[PDB]
């Protein structure tokens, strides 16, 4: 017996080279899209506090949130590098920079 | 009446030139390969000698090699299993347990 | 008598099954020479060595008196793709001109 498994980023590409035809099967990986989901993930990594959490939750209800988990974690780390007092206000920018609108 | 003697070759493969299709260009002349092959047979009849051939890539045998008269009967070595495995280790380990070097635990 | 060459094209939508037909077509003529030239006996290839595998395989096909040769999915054969498009215009070339040559007298 055997199995294969593939992955890409650009699937319309690759339909139209008709190699979509060969493969057997098709799934899919959304982003994180909701705000609620982002307090998950921030409370499931525990890097932020509790009025921080409540101020972030407060920010980011406007519910206009998409991004990939990868660059999440580079933009924490960015933005825990600031003093106490301004970390979640650079975190927020940073977050309003990366307005996509899918 | 003389006796048998055996040759052992080995990545017999190396000793071809029909392995260039993929760009592999590691055929030298066809002369080198056509000697060889004809000392297997010719105007020549050798009756007293037995050739085993070993290869790991059984695709890339020229096939004048694989004819009768010739080099005649193929086989197949797979991987070894739990009862080979078993059998295996226990001849590799019997001088300890010869000298009651190996601990009891194991 | 008069008409020592044939040929015929199988075709049809993907997934439909033509080289099954072909096969048992193939199989059953009871023909003594039989041959199947398919692409994944050549992976990796450069064209040149495509052109000589087929100009063997049907060198090998001249020198009998019955025969039968099932050159299988010819499209992939000839590297295709639809951006371009692209492909070796010597395949083609090669094959345009053999599946048109008699063989010799009398076969
Ligand atoms: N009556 C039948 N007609 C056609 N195919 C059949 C029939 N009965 C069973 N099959 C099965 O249908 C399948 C046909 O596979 P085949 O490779 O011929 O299709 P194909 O269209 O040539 O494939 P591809 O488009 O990938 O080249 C085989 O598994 C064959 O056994």
């Amino acid at each position: 017996k055997l199995l294969i498994i593939g992955t890409t980023s650009r699937k319309d590409v690759l339909q139209e080279m008709e190699m979509l035809n060969a493969f057997s099967t098709t799934i899919h990986v959304p982003n994180i899209a909701t705000g609620e989901q982002l307090l998950e993930a921030l409370e499931l990594l525990g890097n932020f506090k509790d009025k921080e959490r409540t101020t972030i939750a407060q920010q980011v209800k406007g519910k206009k949130v998409w991004i990939g988990i990868k660059k999440l974690l580079m933009l924490i780390e960015m933005s825990l590098q600031m003093d106490p007092e301004y970390r979640v206000r650079k975190f927020l920018a940073l977050l309003r920079e990366e307005g996509a609108s899918p | 009446n003389s006796g048998l003697h055996i040759i052992i070759f080995d990545e017999i493969d190396a000793i071809c030139k029909q392995r260039g299709s993929m760009a592999g260009s590691t055929g030298v002349h066809d002369t080198v390969v056509n000697q060889l092959l004809s000392k297997i047979d010719g105007v020549e009849q050798l009756n007293n000698i037995l050739v085993i051939g070993m290869t790991n890539r059984p695709d890339l045998i020229d096939e004048a090699l694989l004819r009768p008269g010739r080099l005649e009967v193929k086989m197949e070595i797979g991987l070894p299993d739990e009862k080979g495995r078993l059998q295996i280790l226990h001849i590799h380990t019997a001088r300890m347990r010869g000298h009651q070097l190996l601990s009891a635990d194991v | 008598d008069r008409t020592p060459l044939v040929s015929v094209l199988l075709e049809g939508p993907p997934h439909s099954g033509k080289t099954a037909l072909a096969a048992k077509i193939a199989e059953e003529s009871n023909f003594p020479f039989i041959k199947i030239c398919s692409p994944d006996k050549m992976i990796g290839f450069s064209e040149t060595a495509k052109c000589q595998a087929m100009k063997k395989i049907f060198d090998d096909a001249y020198k009998s008196q019955l025969s039968c040769v099932v050159v299988d999915d010819i499209e992939r054969l000839l590297d295709y793709v639809p951006i371009g498009p692209r492909f070796s215009n010597l395949v083609l070339q090669a094959l345009l001109v053999l599946l048109k040559k008699a063989p010799p007298q009398g076969r």
